[PDB]
RNA sequence: CGCUUCUCGGCCUUUUGGCUAAGAUCAAGUGUAGUAUCUGUUCUUAUCAGUUUAAUAUCUGAUGUCCUCUCGAGGAC
């Protein structure tokens, strides 16, 4: 919802909130043309440690909890969560239990590739 | 292989069980990823030949149809001594192509 | 103003001046305490006439 | 490929080359090449 | 949308070929259609498109007209010499600074 | 489309306008006539149908 | 010798056969990975100290003592 209104970046003095804003590039990852997807994915992989775990997961996991998740969207989000996991190495220690609480269902599901991913 | 650097090999001790490739992938070397001069046979790790995986395409994961060989180069530089080349990660490519399939049709 | 000239005939951008290290001064006692601006000029000067003449004056 | 001898820049397409000619890079190089040339002449 | 490269190729193609064979022209660039070329040229590219800010008198005329002939921009825009796009957005802008 | 090429010696332009007016009027009158044929059913053709459509 | 006009030689310019319904007509594969090039945009702060670098850089931080004028200034130190 935040992305609907607009406000200047400096006025977004909570520069972590600036971070959140620009993080909602997630939407571009979710819906968007293949080039949007690629560029966004590179963006996030390399700005990962710059962003930090807290924001990233606090704004990812709600998505994965969506009842209205389709297939593509899901496998996309797991792609990203994987790539950022490969950058943030330790910083996840506070966030493990959250990560499991969401990934676990992939362990028991009729899709094959979903099982192997999770 | 030399083409997707995100891929991994088993890298345990080789054994005595020969390796086999799908009809799809067949005709190539596993590492130098060429298509020529097969010299010597592949051998795979005990685990990587356990279970249902008796006779599977090392790369494609599918049905064993033929034997898997080593190019003259790889056997000249002795890249053929690193144990199971069994790829223990499926890789993004198969997943994503199947997913886009299920989407489209 | 406060930056060197070039073949264009006008001064160089201040970031180019910093990037090439032209803000760093190197002194050579053998050259009569002459000050060279930046690492490239200070590497070339060992082959330049002023340093060769200083070495010749020392025998 | 297309080269600008004034800027020492490579251009892939003919479209890229024409777009390079309208640039702060091309124009500033053209203007600097300009003023320097004018000053540089002499019973 | 249009990128400056396609734009330049358009300029050159038009000045060579004349305004009448848009099929050949659009054949040139990929992912561009003859209808689009025609539209863009007459809308933005062609030199006769006067690109400056609105005089006070021009805005007087605009406002007065758009009050005289509601929502007919392709009828108005010739009368003040700009495109329908210019007349449209700029009237929007005047209306917003007023309110 | 108003064709107006300025540098023409006016008498030459006078001629050209006389002649284009002749030809265009001929064009029209033959269009009137062919369409009356086609409406009267008199004859068929795959050209004098498309041609007359265009002119009309 | 001056003027003027005409003849020629040396030659530094453009130069497709037309009418017809502008004759008619008017193509783009997809995905995954990575690089290159353009267009675009921006740094003059002084020290010091730190971080970091091959070296800059970067990035981080703060602007001899006392009084007063308006970071500057005067003096007793
Ligand atoms: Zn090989
Ligand atoms: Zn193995
Ligand atoms: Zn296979």
């Amino acid at each position: 919802d935040k992305l609907l209104v607009d406000v200047d970046e400096s006025t977004l003095s909570p520069e972590e909130q600036k971070e959140r804003k620009i993080m909602k590039l997630l939407l571009k990852i979710k819906n968007g043309t293949p080039p949007m997807r690629k560029a966004a994915l590179r963006q996030i992989t390399d700005k990962a440690r710059e962003f930090g775990a807290g924001p990233l997961f606090n704004q990812i996991l709600p998505l994965l909890m969506s009842p209205t998740l389709e297939d593509q969207e899901r496998h996309l989000l797991v792609k990203v969560i994987d790539r950022i996991l490969y950058k943030l190495d330790d910083l996840v220690r506070p966030y493990v239990h959250k990560i499991l609480v969401v990934i676990e269902p992939l362990l028991i599901d009729e899709d094959y590739y979903a099982r192997v991913e999770g | 292989a030399k083409h997707h650097p995100d891929l991994i090999f088993c890298r345990k001790q080789a054994g005595v069980a020969i390796g086999r490739l799908c009809e799809k992938c067949d005709g190539k070397c596993v590492i130098c990823d060429s298509y020529v001069r097969p010299c010597t046979l592949v051998r795979i790790c005990d685990e990587c030949n356990y279970g249902s995986y008796q006779g599977r395409c090392v790369i494609c994961g599918g049905p064993g149809v033929s034997d898997a060989y080593y190019c003259k180069e790889c056997t000249i530089q002795e890249k053929d001594r690193d144990g199971c080349p069994k790829i223990v990660n499926l890789g993004s490519s198969k997943t994503d192509l199947f997913y886009e399939r299920k989407k489209y049709g | 103003k406060n930056l060197p000239l070039g073949w264009d005939g006008k001064p160089i951008p201040y970031w180019l001046y910093k990037l090439h290290g032209l803000n760093i001064n190197y002194n050579c006692e053998i050259c009569g305490n002459y000050t060279y601006r930046g690492p490239k000029a200070f590497q070339r000067h060992f082959a330049e006439w002023r340093h060769a003449h200083g070495m010749r004056c020392l025998g | 490929s297309y080269e600008c001898k004034l800027c020492l820049t490579l251009h892939n397409n003919e479209g890229s080359y024409l777009a390079h000619t309208q640039g702060k890079k091309h124009q500033t190089n053209l203007a600097r090449r300009a003023a320097k040339e004018a000053k540089e002449a002499p019973v | 949308v249009w990128r400056n490269t396609e734009d330049e190729i358009l300029k050159a193609a038009v000045m060579k070929y004349g305004k009448n064979q848009w099929s050949r022209i659009a054949s040139l660039l990929h992912r561009k259609s003859a209808k689009q070329c025609k539209a863009r040229w007459y809308e933005w590219l062609d030199p006769s498109i006067k690109k400056t800010e609105w005089s006070r008198e021009e805005e007087e005329k605009l406002l007065h007209l758009a009050k005289l002939m509601p929502t007919q921009w392709r009828t108005i825009a010739p009368i003040i010499g700009r495109t329908a796009a210019q007349c449209l957005e700029h009237y929007e802008f005047l209306l917003d600074k007023a309110a | 489309i108003p064709w107006k090429v300025p540098g023409l010696p006016t008498p030459i332009e006078n001629m050209i306008l006389r002649y284009v007016k002749a030809k265009a009027d001929w064009w029209t009158n033959t269009a009137h006539y062919n369409r009356e044929r086609i409406r009267r059913g008199a004859t068929v053709d795959k050209t004098v149908c498309k041609k007359n459509l265009g002119r009309l």
